[PDB]
């Protein structure tokens, strides 16, 4: 009662459905796409299923250092080439 | 619409199956439509068993519940429950699934076509809750019904086949009963036997010539008290003791269903005689009293005195004494002495496991049965990985005991939840006040002060 | 009328989600610490800081799933997007734990903003402010869990991850190594929560099964009108049925519904001193007199006997892969084993 | 003094549960 | 005769366009083979 | 890391020549391992008999030698005791025993070959939990 | 009138200071006996063997227990499911040894138990109220028959039952977290959703009930005494709590019935227990919560792992440690 207007009233409309059955198939396709092209991955710097371990490695690469675990890091990527 | 709203019915829409408790023919559609439910899905559920169903496995290995059921009825097995014809099973799914939809049709029929009520077309037909001797001929046409029912178990058994038998001699197989059970002192005699442990109630019946005696009692037990209920009208006494209302009766049944799904848990749980092993796994008790013997076998063959060999508390590594002296397997399986099994009875002397069979006359039979049972036990994940909550993933099971034993106490569990909300319900609509309390005469007013 | 009195009128505005001054801080800082869970179970991996996948991106599931904490080595690290460690660099930020900090910290500063909602709207609508008092507790549990205990500790790496098992995995590390179940203040909290959903239960039971007829349905929700002055159900009948059964009953409305807040409240702020407690490893770990007595005399076991045993299962199993950055090799002859399991 | 301490708190805790319903204030209808 | 835009369609649709986009993702999560 | 042909590269027989693998009789090894071993053999280990596993180290020490195809395909034949001095047959699946093991019926030469492939790649991804137990779990 | 009839009147006398009724015939005796030899037993009894392995553990308080640590201990695995009253022993001491007190404590218990239930529906229905506070009951009920009785039948022993006492609840707990999984089981989710929403709910509804109470007092004394026993008019503003809750989440998320809130309040924490119930009594037949333990595998086939692999590890923790001297054989099978 404070004024919008009801929610099934909106969702009820044409107008509503007009816009909505291009919304959101396209924004459930965008984050399909930021997965299957890989960029998920990228932005977030998980690893793939291949880049877990080097080829022969069985260790985990724990950040040890506070201060320079920003290279670290990197020198453990660097390692899965 | 007649009843099909709260105004004019007094019910919500999440009460709405409340609406239909004096419209007898809405009411017998819902009936005979879940009637049909029940029969689609037993149907369905063993054609799809059955379009899963490896040959060449165990049926315990392949989430199999009906399947079971079938093969223990004689149909479709050979000795030791290997499966020599599927086409049974085929029959049985389809048969069922066929005729759901004769009890659909009807459902659907009276449901939403047929009349309302039934009181007007027959009187036959019609009902009143409230009409004692109507209650009692219903009641005694389904007591006659089901008396029926248990005759057909006993004409499977004897005319038509047999049933599988586990404890057969030289190993389980169909066998038709020629002699049941008849006398009285050992067929109500397993009414009288203690649930507790060694002794299991009715749980315990370990023959299928007790079980198809039984069955005899059982169905000519309920066509006397069929026609008995045909033929009478509540005594006095009944009549005082009880609520006489659709709601009611509904309560009384959930009461009868919760009880009845207790004990079959149970059943599936214990009993390896009319749920055989070879079906539906080792029981708990089978799988834990095989671990002892594979290894008791094992440590033997490399040269392991087990009749004397200390465990680390002082009690026998492989055997020691039950409570009353009888020679067991030691270990946790302490607990499941009681455990009888077509494998290790030839074991058994007069005072327990006998330790000169033990030495000379284990077969690879039981090696072989042993190892296979201990290795399916009824122990595994929601997501059906079987073993310990500890092990990796790996092997795909989960008993069908599990399953049976745990759906069936949910379902018992708020079966008898239900019968406390309709029993109560019933008790307080026939006394009145199941809408609340009446706030002009609040019956705690016109009570004295407690203190 | 100024510009803040306008945007005042504003904020307070009866609209559909009410804003207000404290909306400011909560709106955001709540949607951020949502938000920054979500992505963070949906695509960022623990690897580099635990050892763990912890996302639906490497193929947990939801009971799985965790924004874990950061790296033992980082210590209390703010572990800010600009900070030392990160270096502006998002993606290195993810790595390194920077969002369990960011959903830490929002989440904190969003809990702040809605107990400041709660004091907001029970002063503009005109009602005393006991729901945000209540809300005491859990904001008490939340600095007490969260904060206080992994700064007390080495790191934030000892505080709970936010996920499912995550969590899971920090009640059996409690176990195992502070004995919490035995801390008498963990036994206030379990009795709060517990006593708590009886009320909880009883009270609502109490009032639909003795409620007056006030209408004609048997369904008996219709027969309410919130602008009727009269009691919907008997507190008499309520009275005189549990006097009966149980002895005592409630004859107060009011007190009533005062201890049904104060005990959830009180056991909630009872279990927060206690992890106070473990913050500084205070635990009430061990009763020395049976452990006096059980060295001396190899017959005496209780249950908290076997329970220390549990406990030093639970360290020794769990603490090389619990604990990497130790880098423990137990090798198999150490751990404490029974016989043949 | 430990045992006698314990078997002690709880008396009184059953006497108090013997005052709390047999002596209570009574509810009074008012 | 209502608006379109309110407090209430952000506050929607901050949740309801994030949601969409990570149902997405993850339904494209269930096809990724190792 | 992946599961590339140097992974998948076992010894065929003793005397020295290897096989490698393709990834699809790798993974129809182990879909034929769970179906068939996994009951006992879970990780590698042995349920019914803990003093025997699967780790190559223990195979090159059975008599004769377990730690290549074909010693493994044979063992799948005509399955012995650890010093190869008792055959097992009528307690341990096998091909010859397929009437009293009926998960044992229907398997081919090239199912023993990716059963035997699975046994032996398995603790070169694994490592020790391959056998090890709990202990590695 | 006979002597029955008189005799009847009593028992469902609603004047009694205490309801007895025809549940309460049995509900005194069986509590009564059941509170006496709790009482006795955890202050006094001696050792017993739960585990059948001749292995006492001493629960009571003379044998050096204090408050938290005591119990009464699990009658003996040896027993298993056997029923063991007194004069199945030989003598006291042979009970005693065994663990006889606990299944007497716990069968007049769970039948006196079981007939507060019953109890409960008996007075309600004397005095016209509805009957469904004994279905509330049935929860906690439910929950107790659970870890006394179904989850003992599942496992074939009452030894496996939970100890009454405060640690050997705690060792009841942790065993059951090793060998069933507990915390990853769905229903025992749905507990902690049922007990802590249940304590959320209780906070909050005596909260908003507390914050729109309407003035009738002062400052100078409790608002308490604003509410007269038995009063017809509310004691709070519903309409403001609704206005209050409704502006503090939205409008549609607030009751403004207060049955609906009351039923809500009723069938949250009841429903959670019964899960919570329903989980410890199928986890007694061995259907144990979900198993992730490796189920994250890299391209290789190295074994990643998850938060549920370091539950595992802790779980084998308490499992090779738990009741450490009784397994003889590799696998705990019950
Ligand atoms: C209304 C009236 C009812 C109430 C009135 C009071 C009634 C008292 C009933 C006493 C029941 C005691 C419980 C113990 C049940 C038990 O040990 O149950 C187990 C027994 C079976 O016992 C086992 O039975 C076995 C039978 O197997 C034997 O026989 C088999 C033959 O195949 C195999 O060979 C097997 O190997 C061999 O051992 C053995 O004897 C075992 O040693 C023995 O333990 O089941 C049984 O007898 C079947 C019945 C079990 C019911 C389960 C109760 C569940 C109730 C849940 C209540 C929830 C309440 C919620 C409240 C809200
Ligand atoms: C109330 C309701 C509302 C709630 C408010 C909402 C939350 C507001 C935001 C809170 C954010 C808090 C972040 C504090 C980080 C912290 O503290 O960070 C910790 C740092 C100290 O750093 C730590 O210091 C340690 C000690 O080091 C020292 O010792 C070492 C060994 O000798 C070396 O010498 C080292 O160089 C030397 O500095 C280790 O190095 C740790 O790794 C490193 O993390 O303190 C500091 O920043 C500051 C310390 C002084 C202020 C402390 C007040 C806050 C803490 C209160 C809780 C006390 C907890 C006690 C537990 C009980
Ligand atoms: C096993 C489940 C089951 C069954 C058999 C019924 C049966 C019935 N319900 Mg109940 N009900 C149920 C579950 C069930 N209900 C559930 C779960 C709820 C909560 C949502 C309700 C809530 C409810 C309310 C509120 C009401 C009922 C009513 C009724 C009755 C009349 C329905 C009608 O005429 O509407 C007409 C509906 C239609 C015409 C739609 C067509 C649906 C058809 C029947 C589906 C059949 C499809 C099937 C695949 C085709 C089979 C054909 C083939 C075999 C040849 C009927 C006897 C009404 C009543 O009691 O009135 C007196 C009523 O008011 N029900
Ligand atoms: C619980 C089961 C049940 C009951 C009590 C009723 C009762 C009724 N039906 Mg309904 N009906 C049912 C199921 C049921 N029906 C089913 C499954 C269908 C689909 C086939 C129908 C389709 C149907 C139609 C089309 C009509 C009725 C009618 C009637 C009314 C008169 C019937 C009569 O006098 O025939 C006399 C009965 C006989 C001569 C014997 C019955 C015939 C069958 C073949 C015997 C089978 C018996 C055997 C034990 C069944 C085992 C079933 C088991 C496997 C489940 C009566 C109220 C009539 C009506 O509504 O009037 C307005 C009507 O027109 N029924
Ligand atoms: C679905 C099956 C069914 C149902 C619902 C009924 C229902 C009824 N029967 Mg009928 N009856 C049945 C089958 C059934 N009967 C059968 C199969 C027979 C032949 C054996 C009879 C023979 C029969 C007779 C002779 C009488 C009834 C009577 C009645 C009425 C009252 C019964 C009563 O008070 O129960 C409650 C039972 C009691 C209060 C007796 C004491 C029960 C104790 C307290 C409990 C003992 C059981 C306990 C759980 C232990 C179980 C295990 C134990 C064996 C060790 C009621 C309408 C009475 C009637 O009015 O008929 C006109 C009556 O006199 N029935
Ligand atoms: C033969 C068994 C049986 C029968 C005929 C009835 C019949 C009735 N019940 Mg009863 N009831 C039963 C068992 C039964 N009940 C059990 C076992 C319980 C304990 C749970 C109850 C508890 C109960 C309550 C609390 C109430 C009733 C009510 C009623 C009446 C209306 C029902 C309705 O319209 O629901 C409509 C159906 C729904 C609203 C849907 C329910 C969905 C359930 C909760 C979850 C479904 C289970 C499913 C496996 C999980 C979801 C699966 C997912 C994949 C979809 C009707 C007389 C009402 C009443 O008293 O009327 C006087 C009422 O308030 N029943
Ligand atoms: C009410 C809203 C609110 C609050 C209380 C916070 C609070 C926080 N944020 Mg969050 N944030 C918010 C909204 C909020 N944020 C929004 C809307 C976004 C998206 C744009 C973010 C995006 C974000 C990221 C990416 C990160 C944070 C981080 C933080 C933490 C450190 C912030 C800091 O040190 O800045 C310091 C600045 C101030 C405190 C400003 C105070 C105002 C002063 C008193 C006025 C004078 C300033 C002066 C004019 C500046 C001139 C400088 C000049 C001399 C060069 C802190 C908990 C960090 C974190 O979580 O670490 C784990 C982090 O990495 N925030
Ligand atoms: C009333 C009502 C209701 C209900 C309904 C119901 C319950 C119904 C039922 C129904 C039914 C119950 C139905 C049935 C059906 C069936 C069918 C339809 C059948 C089919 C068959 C076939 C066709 C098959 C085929 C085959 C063969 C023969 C062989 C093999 C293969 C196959 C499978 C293909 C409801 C709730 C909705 C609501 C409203 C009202
Ligand atoms: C088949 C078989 C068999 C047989 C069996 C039999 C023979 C049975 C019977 C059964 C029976 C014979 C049963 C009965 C039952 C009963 C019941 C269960 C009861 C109930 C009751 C009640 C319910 C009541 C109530 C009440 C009271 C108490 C008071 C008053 C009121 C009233 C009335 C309500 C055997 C095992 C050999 C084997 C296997 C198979
Ligand atoms: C961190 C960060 C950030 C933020 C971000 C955000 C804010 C996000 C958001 C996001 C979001 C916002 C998301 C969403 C998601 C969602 C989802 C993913 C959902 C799901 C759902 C589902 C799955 C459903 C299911 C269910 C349930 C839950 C219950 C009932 C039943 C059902 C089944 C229906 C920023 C850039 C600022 C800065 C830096 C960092
Ligand atoms: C468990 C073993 C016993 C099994 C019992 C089954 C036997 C079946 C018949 C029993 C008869 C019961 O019959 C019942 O007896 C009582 C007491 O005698 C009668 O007498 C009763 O009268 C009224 C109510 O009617 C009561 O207020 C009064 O206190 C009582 O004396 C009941 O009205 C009658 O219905
Ligand atoms: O008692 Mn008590 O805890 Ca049931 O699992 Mn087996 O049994 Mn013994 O080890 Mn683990
Ligand atoms: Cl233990
Ligand atoms: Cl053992
Ligand atoms: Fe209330």
């Amino acid at each position: 009662t404070t004024g919008e207007r009801p929610f099934s009233d909106i969702i009820t409309s044409v107008r509503y459905w007009v816009i909505h059955s291009i919304t959101i198939p396209a924004l459930f396709i965008a984050g399909w796409l930021f997965v299957s092209t890989g960029l998920a991955y990228d932005v977030f710097g998980t690893p793939r299923p291949d880049s877990y371990y080097a080829q022969e490695q069985r260790s985990i690469p724990l950040v040890t250092d506070r201060f320079e675990a920003k290279q670290q890091v990197e020198t453990f990527l660097e390692q899965l080439k | 619409a007649t009843n099909r709203d709260q105004e004019s019915s007094g019910f919500a829409w999440w009460a709405g199956n409340a609406r239909l408790i004096n419209l007898s023919g809405k009411l017998l559609g819902a009936h005979v439509a879940h009637a049909g439910l029940i029969v689609f899905w037993a149907g369905a559920m063993t054609l799809f068993e059955l379009a899963h169903f490896i040959p060449e496995k165990p049926m315990y290995e392949q989430g199999l519940i009906l399947i079971p059921h079938i093969a223990t009825l004689g149909w479709g097995v050979g000795p030791g429950g290997e499966v020599v014809d599927t086409f049974p099973f085929f029959v049985v799914g389809v048969v069922h699934l066929i005729s759901s939809a004769v009890l659909g049709f009807g459902g659907v029929y009276h449901a939403i076509r047929g009349p309302e009520t039934l009181e007007e077309y027959s009187s036959f037909f019609g009902y009143d809750w409230k009409d004692k001797n109507k209650m009692t001929t219903i009641l005694g046409f389904h007591l006659i019904v089901l008396g029926i029912g248990a005759l057909l178990l006993v004409a499977k058994a004897m005319f038509f086949g047999g049933l599988y038998d586990t404890w057969a001699p030289g190993g389980g197989d169909v066998r038709v009963i020629t002699n049941p059970t008849l006398d009285p002192r050992v067929i109500f005699g397993y009414l009288l036997k203690s649930p507790f442990g060694g002794e299991g109630w009715i749980v315990s019946v370990n023959n299928l010539e007790d079980v198809v005696g039984g069955h005899i009692w059982i169905g000519l037990i309920c066509i006397a008290g069929g026609i008995w209920h045909i033929l009478t009208t509540p005594f006095g006494w009944a009549r005082r003791a009880f609520i006489w209302s659709g709601e009611a009766y509904l309560s009384y049944s959930l009461g009868a269903l919760s009880m009845m799904g207790f004990i079959a848990t149970c059943f599936v749980w214990f009993n390896n005689t009319v749920y055989p092993s070879e079906f539906y796994g080792p029981t708990g008790p089978e799988a834990s009293q095989a671990q002892a013997m594979t290894f008791l076998i094992r440590d033997q063959k490399l040269g392991a005195n087990v009749g004397s060999a200390q465990g680390p508390t002082g009690l026998g590594k492989y055997l020691m004494r039950s409570p009353t002296g009888e020679i067991i397997f030691g270990g946790e399986t302490m607990r499941f002495w009681d455990f009888r099994g077509p494998w290790l009875e030839p074991l058994r002397g007069p005072n327990g496991l006998d330790l000169n069979k033990i030495k000379n006359d284990i077969q690879p039979w039981q090696e072989r049965r042993a190892a296979e049972y201990m290795t399916h036990a009824p122990l595994g994940s929601l997501n059906s990985v079987g073993g310990v909550a500890t092990e990796i993933n790996s092997v795909n099971f989960v008993s069908p005991r599990s399953w049976l034993a745990t759906s069936h106490f949910v379902l018992a569990f708020f079966f008898l939840v239900g019968h406390l909300w309709h029993a109560g319900r019933a008790r307080a609509a026939a006394a009145g006040f199941e809408k609340g309390i009446d706030r002009e005469s609040e019956p705690v007013l016109s009570m004295p002060s407690l203190d | 009328r100024g510009w803040f009195d306008i945007l005042d009128d504003w904020l307070k505005r009866d609209r559909f989600v009410f804003v207000g001054w404290s909306g400011i801080l909560l709106f955001p800082c709540a949607y951020l610490a949502l938000g920054g869970w979500l992505t963070g179970t949906t695509f960022v991996t623990s690897w580099y800081t635990h050892g763990l996948a912890s996302s639906y991106l490497e193929g947990c599931n939801f009971l799985t799933v965790a924004v874990s904490t950061p790296a033992n080595s980082m210590g209390h690290s703010l572990l800010l997007l600009w900070g030392p460690e990160a270096q502006g660099d998002f993606t290195r930020w993810c790595q390194l734990g920077g969002l369990w900090t960011f959903i830490a910290l929002h989440g904190a500063f969003g809990l702040i903003g809605f107990m400041l909602r709660q004091f907001e709207i029970a002063r503009l609508v005109g009602v005393r402010p006991y729901n945000a008092i209540a809300f005491s507790a859990p904001i008490a549990v939340f600095v007490s869990v969260f904060l206080i205990y992994p700064l007390g500790q080495s790191s934030w790496f000892f505080a709970p991850s936010f996920g499912v098992a995550a969590i899971f995995r920090f009640l059996l590390f409690f176990q195992g190594f502070h004995n919490w179940t035995l801390n008498p203040f963990h036994m206030m909290g379990v009795a709060g929560v517990l006593g708590g959903a009886l009320l909880c239960a009883i009270h609502g039971a109490t009032v639909e099964n003795t409620l007056f007829q006030d209408g004609e349905g048997a369904s008996t929700f219709r027969a309410f009108n919130p602008t009727q002055a009269e009691e919907t159900y008997s507190m008499v009948t309520a009275n005189r049925f549990w006097s009966q059964i149980f002895g005592i009953a409630f004859s107060n409305k009011r007190w009533l519904h005062f201890f049904m807040l104060f005990v959830p409240v009180t056991g909630l702020w009872m279990s927060a001193i206690g992890v106070v407690g473990l913050a500084l490893n205070l635990r009430s770990y061990d009763f020395i007199s049976q452990e006096i007595r059980a060295a001396e005399d190899p017959e005496f076991e209780t249950f908290y006997t076997k329970n220390l045993l549990l406990n030093e299962g639970i360290r020794a199993w769990m603490a090389p892969q619990d604990q990497p950055h130790e880098n423990f090799v137990f090798p198999e002859e150490v751990l404490p084993r029974g016989n043949a399991l | 003094m430990e045992t006698i301490t314990y078997v002690f708190i709880f008396a009184c805790i059953i006497a108090l549960f013997f005052f709390a319903i047999f002596f209570r204030e009574p509810p009074r209808i008012t | 005769s209502y608006p379109i835009f309110t407090v209430r369609w952000v506050a929607v649709h901050t949740l309801a366009v994030p949601t969409i986009f990570f149902l997405g993702a993850i339904a494209a999560m269930q096809f990724i083979q190792r | 890391a992946e599961l590339t042909p140097e992974v998948l590269t076992v010894p065929l027989n003793s005397e020295g020549k290897t096989i490698t693998l393709t990834e699809k009789q790798y993974l129809e090894g182990k879909r034929l391992f769970q179906y068939a071993c996994a009951s006992c053999h879970v990780g590698g280990i042995t349920k019914t008999n803990p003093s025997l596993d699967l780790r190559t180290e223990t195979l090159a020490l059975a008599t004769p030698p377990r730690d290549n195809i074909e010693g493994l395909v044979d063992y799948m034949k005509n399955p012995t005791t650890y010093d190869g001095e008792q055959e097992i047959a009528e307690v341990h699946p096998s091909l010859r025993s397929a009437d009293i093991f009926p998960k044992m019926r229907n398997l081919t030469e090239k199912d023993l070959v990716a059963i035997a492939g699975h046994i032996l790649v398995e603790p070169k991804i694994l490592g020790d939990k391959w056998g090890g137990g709990k202990v590695y779990y | 009138a006979n002597l029955w009839e008189r005799f009847c009147n009593w028992v469902t006398s609603t004047d009694n200071r205490l309801y007895v009724g025809w549940f309460g015939v049995i509900m005194i005796p069986t509590l009564l006996a059941a509170t006496i030899c709790f009482v006795i037993a955890f202050i006094a009894a001696p050792p017993v063997d739960i585990d059948g392995i001749r292995e006492p553990v001493s629960g009571s308080l003379l044998y050096g227990n204090n408050i938290i640590t005591g119990a009464v201990v699990p009658s003996s695995n040896a027993i298993g499911l056997h029923f063991y009253p007194i004069w199945e022993a030989a003598s006291l001491d042979e009970w005693l040894y065994n663990g006889g007190p606990y299944q007497l404590i716990i069968f007049h218990f769970l039948l006196g138990a079981s007939c507060y239930m019953g109890r409960q529906w008996e007075l309600s229905y004397r005095l016209g109220m509805r009957p469904w506070i004994c279905v509330a009951y049935s929860a906690p009920l439910a929950s107790a028959f659970a870890v006394f009785l179904i989850y003992p039948i599942g496992q074939g022993s009452f030894s496996d039952g939970m100890p009454l006492g405060i640690s050997g609840t705690f060792n009841f707990m942790i065993v059951f977290q090793a060998e069933h999984n507990i915390l990853m089981h769905p229903f025992h989710q749905l507990g902690v959703a049922g007990v802590f929403g249940g304590a959320l709910f209780c906070a909050m509804h005596g909260s908003l009930v507390t914050s729109s109470l309407i003035r009738e007092t002062t400052e100078t004394e409790s608002a308490n005494y604003g509410y007269k026993f038995g009063q017809e008019e509310e004691t709070y503003n519903i309409v403001a709590a609704h206005g209050y809750f409704g502006r503090l989440i939205f409008q549609y998320a607030s009751f403004n019935n207060s049955r609906s809130l009351h039923f809500f309040l009723a069938a949250w924490p009841v429903v959670g227990v019964w899960f919570a119930a329903l989980g410890i009594s199928t986890m007694a037949f061995n259907l144990n919560g979900f198993n992730f333990n490796h189920s994250v595998i890299d391209a290789k086939g190295n074994v990643i792992n998850t938060w549920a692999d370091i539950i595992n590890r802790a779980n084998l923790g308490m499992e090779v440690m738990h009741e450490r001297n009784a397994h003889n054989f590799p696998l705990d099978l019950a």
